[PDB]
């Protein structure tokens, strides 16, 4: 918005070149990071599926090895990012945009190959039948980070909008509704056990 | 004679020889104590394996008969021949009740589905066709093989059919919706024969290959593929992985099947030998010098302790298992 | 596979890029017939849910308004009319001046 | 003699550098992606 | 400079630098003025230099200077110190990547690394199968920043082959100084290996168009793009050539204007001692498959070398153009014996001799035209194996129908002629109906 406001200003002619250069820089930054956030989220909830499940290796072997290849490439890219975590440095990484697009396509292809696994996992918890494939994948993959599961409880329960957790986020102390009404469990449920 | 441990023994019971051309395939009647053998002289001779006496010849095919099969009841016999026709035989009256055309080339396999209402056949025009038993109409056509399809075999419940071809691949199809469930390509040569695993062998296969028990309880249908690279491979249809490779044959494998008890694998090849495989340890137990020329086919009786093998020497041999 | 309206509503609900913090208005500019507008019966009712045939139910966020811009309601049923707040724009509203 | 030149290159190297050009190279790369996937290999660069 | 980089605390001193420079100057004079001549002429040049020079020289009474490198410390060290009697893994017996180190091999690799590091074009000259491609690839393994691309020249070769290679492996990018041709990958020097540089036809006016093209690309650092008449400058592109001696049939002497930019190294055939070393190492690695046969490695290698030498002298290009014998045939001999011995758990000496004879027949007799030549090959195989392997069953290992096949078994084992005939009759019966 500041660049556009400078463009509409009359004194912009002398500063056209640098303003255009920074506009290009910002546009490429946004274009990269919009793909980056989705790629990161998909990898986050796919690694949980492919590591926390022991039977997925035997039921889905080809996609299993595919995901280890994709995850190894992703971790190599992440290590390169961690080496020089400056935003221009990762922006100027050779072929970062094309690599991100390839990673997004590969993760999407892997995600669409998990339909049978999620359909079979639905039988264990019956309320998973009212949760979509994307949200179910997020739930199962991100079971460790229970802070981000609070938005999926309204789709599975009549009035349980969120759950109440302790400081460690390891024992479930109760449930809550949309209006803030809370029910405190007499015997709290331990996630660690 | 352990009711699920007998294997064939070297001294043959009978050596039946009435065919004028190489015996293509031999099968057992599911109910009666009678045997049927197809040969290249366009004849289907019927033998009794308790006393080893010829009974009658089923003629009507113009060219060499390539395959024969029985329905569950044993009241119908379906035979395919090199003259591009499939004939259905009323095995009570021994008359051909229906002839089915529609394949464009040599029909090299035929199988009656377990329900007994459909006939599946493979031919040299690279297609697999389904025929109604009652009407004789072609109702389905499984295309996708790139070469001559050599065999077609339905599974126990008839929901899946496997096929092998000269294109060195084994394809598993879905009967209901025609889709190709799997494409098993690991043989380095043409795949000759296939066979499904009986449910009595599922636990044995699982504990021999080390496969962990699935949460369903169904290990997944298992398939075999003898091929011309002298090897036998056991597949898991559900995952498409080759569980084991059985090496030891000296020539092209022609037929392969399980022991009815699901403890051993019986295979015959062109090395003139019939071999008993202990797939528990992935090794061959017994080797039988079966015939004096190529051994084309074998069958293992479901209940009685008898093995029969046909051969190119125009001789059908019955083996007592002890 | 999500349709246009389902995709828009799901993207707003997920709020990956802070959609829940804005004023999201979905305007249906076009004709209304019971074939497509009756699927919004739960959306425009107190349920505030978009029920899909696959069993998924999408709750309407409090910042989202479903809007219809139409010229006539000669084919909409009573179920659609009773579920929405009506604003009538007579032709005298926009004078030639 | 061009036949023999192509044979010489193909026999010695197993590949002809100028055989696939333009759209043919793109089609070949797509088919090689498919084949490498069918052989359990992930290959993305056209130089691999 | 590299040594000074390796010793920041103790750079090179003036006296050590002077000694090293003198020794390296003599070494370079030898390898530049005699690198393209036989061993005798290298020895003659070394003797002449020893007579005329004043620098310190090795004190060996008979070992010529060409066997001594120049250590960075500034003293002559023999090349034999870099030639160890290695033990090859049994699964890497006579593999294409495997190079058994030898005096000639290490000397040529050092010289090529010296020339390749400067990005100077070079040509390896020698008889076919002498080891030019092997030596070049082994030397290129020491230069990770170089990608080699193989080109095979023929009598119909034109610059279009090089242009197609450039289109595949390189890109024409526009720069302010002009168009520049560089490899698609970055930081790597493309090496164009041209295997038959002196085969391309000379016209009636005595010139090879591709040789002129390469000379223009080397001297002027670029060429002309004939589509738009734009000068194209090469970047990070290197040329290496190989060729048979120009006196060979079908070979033409290269232009003197092309040779001045290209040093030539002569890679002759390994001698009987070098052949014995290399293929005795290969046989020792081989015969560990069957421990009972381990004691026969030396006589087996001796018989192989003797028969190879006799066949090489007996059959030459004067009789037939394809009568070319090289260490490549010895490598195929080793590979065939290894592949026949691999699935066998145990084997008597007579079986090993029969496999040796079968491979000798398949390598040296199949290409012969006349029947007298094949009779000579049979008789001399028999005599060689009798000479080097006495006290063995002559008939059991030399039944003249020496046939080996994996058609009647899972392995490569000897097959009887009648059994093979019956099997082939049955297979033909199937073949008629199928194909
Ligand atoms: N020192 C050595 N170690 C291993 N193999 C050798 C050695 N010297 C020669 N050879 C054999 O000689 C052959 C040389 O062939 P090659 O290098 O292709 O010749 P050219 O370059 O003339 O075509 C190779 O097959 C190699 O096995």
């Amino acid at each position: 918005n500041s660049v556009s406001a400078m463009k509409l200003s009359p004194y912009y002619k002398v500063f056209e070149e640098d303003a255009l250069s920074w506009e290009d820089k910002l546009n490429r930054i946004m274009a990269l990071f919009d793909v980056w956030i989705d790629v990161q989220r998909r990898w986050v909830y796919l690694e949980g599926i492919f590591t926390g499940s022991a039977d997925i290796k035997h039921l889905l072997p080809v996609e299993t090895q595919r995901f280890q290849s994709i995850s190894t490439e992703f971790l190599a890219l992440m290590k390169k990012v961690s080496k020089s975590p400056l935003v221009m440095d990762v922006l100027n990484i050779q072929g970062v945009q094309r690599s991100l697009e390839r990673l997004a396509d590969l993760l999407g292809k892997i995600q669409k190959a998990l339909g049978e696994y999620l359909e079979r996992e639905r039988s264990s918890f019956p309320r998973f039948y009212f949760v979509g494939d994307e949200d179910l994948l997020e739930i199962i993959g991100n079971s460790k980070n229970v802070a981000k599961l609070q938005k999926h409880f309204k789709k599975m329960f009549a009035g349980v909008s969120s759950i109440i957790l302790n400081e460690d986020n390891s024992v479930v102390l109760g449930i809550s509704s949309r209006e803030g009404e809370e029910v405190m469990f007499k015997t709290p449920v331990s996630i660690t056990e | 004679r352990d009711p699920k441990e007998w294997i064939p023994r070297p001294p043959e019971k009978y050596a039946l020889s009435g065919h004028r051309s190489p015996v293509t395939r031999v099968i057992f009647h599911p109910v009666f104590s009678v045997m049927v053998s197809a040969s290249e002289d366009a004849t289907i001779k019927v033998w009794d394996y308790e006393t080893g006496d010829f009974e009658r010849t089923l003629k009507g095919h113009t060219d060499s008969v390539q395959d024969i099969s029985f329905d569950h009841s044993g009241k119908l016999l379906a035979s395919c021949s090199a003259d591009m026709t499939i004939k259905l035989w009323d095995f009570q009256g021994f008359e051909c009740i229906r002839t089915m055309h529609g394949h464009d080339h040599n029909v090299s396999s035929v199988a009656i589905m377990p329900n007994g209402d459909h006939i599946v056949s493979a031919s040299r025009d690279k297609t697999i066709k389904m025929w109604e038993v009652q009407t004789g109409y072609c109702v389905k056509t499984f295309t996708g093989h790139r070469e001559w399809v050599r065999m077609v075999r339905p599974n126990q419940d008839g929901t899946l059919i496997a096929s092998c071809s000269n294109d060195q691949t084994v394809r598993v199809w879905v009967v209901a919706t025609k889709e190709c469930k799997a494409e098993l390509r690991e043989h380095e040569h043409v795949v000759e024969c296939i066979s499904w695993a009986p449910e009595s062998s599922y636990s044995s296969i699982s504990e021999a290959t080390g496969s962990e028990t699935k949460k369903s309880g169904k290990p997944g249908p298992f398939l075999l593929s003898g091929s011309r690279d002298k090897t036998i491979k056991m597949w898991d249809v559900s995952t498409g992985m080759c569980l084991m490779t059985l090496v030891g044959h000296d020539n092209w494998v022609r037929g392969v099947l399980f022991h009815s008890g699901g403890k051993f694998i019986l295979s015959c090849a062109d090395d003139k030998t019939l071999r008993v495989w202990d797939y528990k340890n992935k090794r061959c137990m017994k080797t039988l010098n079966a015939h004096e020329h190529f051994v084309t086919s074998l069958d293992f009786h479901k209940t009685a302790p008898y093995v029969v093998t046909g051969s190119v020497d125009q001789t059908v041999k019955v083996w007592e298992c002890r | 596979t999500d349709g246009l309206f389902t995709h828009v509503l799901r993207k707003i609900i997920d709020s990956v890029r802070g959609e829940l913090q804005k004023r999201q208005w979905i305007v249906f500019d076009g004709d209304v017939d019971p074939e497509w507008v009756e699927n919004l019966n739960s959306v425009l009712d107190d349920n505030k849910l978009l029920t899909l045939p696959n069993g998924e139910r999408l709750s309407l966020p409090p910042n989202v308004r479903i809007m219809f811009e139409v010229q006539d309601l000669k084919y909409a049923t009573l179920a659609t009319v009773s579920r929405c707040g009506m604003v009538w724009f007579s032709e005298d509203v926009l004078s030639t001046d | 003699s061009g036949f023999l030149e192509r044979m010489n290159t193909l026999l010695a190297n197993g590949e002809v550098p100028g055989l696939f050009e333009g759209d043919e190279y793109a089609t070949l790369m797509t088919q090689c992606k498919e084949g490498a996937q069918k052989e359990g290999l992930m290959l993305d660069s056209h130089e691999e | 400079a590299q040594y000074n980089a390796n010793h920041p605390d103790f750079p090179m001193q003036i006296e050590q630098l002077e000694r090293y420079i003198q020794r390296y100057l003599v070494y370079a004079i030898l390898w530049s003025l005699s690198g393209d001549s036989r061993l005798k002429m290298r020895a003659e040049l070394g003797e002449y230099i020893r007579r005329i020079t004043t620098v310190p020289l090795p004190t060996a009474p008979n070992i010529p200077i060409i066997d001594y490198e120049v250590s960075i410390s500034g003293e002559w060290s023999p090349w034999q110190a870099k030639v160890p009697q290695i033990e090859v893994e049994t699964h890497k017996v006579a593999a294409p990547d495997v190079v058994v180190p030898t005096l000639d091999t290490v000397r040529h690799e050092a010289l090529l690394y010296t020339w390749l590091a400067e990005h100077k074009p070079l040509v390896l000259c020698g008889p076919p199968g002498s080891g030019k491609t092997m030596t070049l690839f082994s030397a290129l393994r020491a230069l990770p920043d170089m990608e080699v691309v193989g080109l095979n020249f023929s009598s119909a070769t034109t610059p279009e082959l090089l242009l197609k290679t450039f289109d595949h492996y390189c890109e024409y990018r526009r720069t302010p100084n002009g168009v520049v041709l560089a490899p698609v990958q970055l930081g790597k020097w493309l090496v164009l290996f041209c295997d038959e540089i002196n085969l391309p036809d000379m016209d009636k006016y005595g010139t090879q168009r591709v040789i002129s093209f390469i000379r223009q690309m080397v001297e002027h650092g670029g060429f002309y793009r004939t589509s738009d008449q734009t000068w194209v400058k090469l970047e990070r592109i290197q040329f290496v050539g190989a060729c048979n001696p120009p006196t060979d049939p079908g070979r033409k002497p290269l232009s003197h204007r092309f040779l001045r930019h290209v040093p030539v190294v002569y890679v002759d055939y390994p001698g009987p001692a070098s052949l014995t070393q290399i293929y005795g190492t290969f046989n020792r690695a081989m015969l560990r498959l069957i421990p009972s046969l381990r004691t026969y490695a030396e006589p087996l290698t001796a018989a192989m070398v003797e028969f190879y030498t006799m066949s090489q002298e007996r059959f030459t290009q004067d009789t037939q153009p394809h009568y070319i014998y090289s260490p490549r045939e010895m490598t195929r001999w080793v590979r065939g014996i290894f592949e026949a011995l691999r699935p066998l758990e145990t084997l008597p000496v007579e079986g090993l001799i029969r496999i040796w004879a079968h491979e000798a027949l398949r390598l040296f007799q199949d290409r012969l035209v006349e029947d007298e030549e094949r009779r000579w090959t049979d008789e001399n195989i028999d005599t060689v194996a009798l000479k080097h392997f006495p006290n063995i069953d002559r008939e059991k290992a030399m039944s003249r129908p020496i046939l080996y096949s994996n058609w009647l078994s899972k392995d490569y084992i000897p097959v009887d002629q009648e059994e093979l005939r019956d099997y082939v009759k049955a297979r033909l019966k199937v073949f008629y109906e199928e194909e």
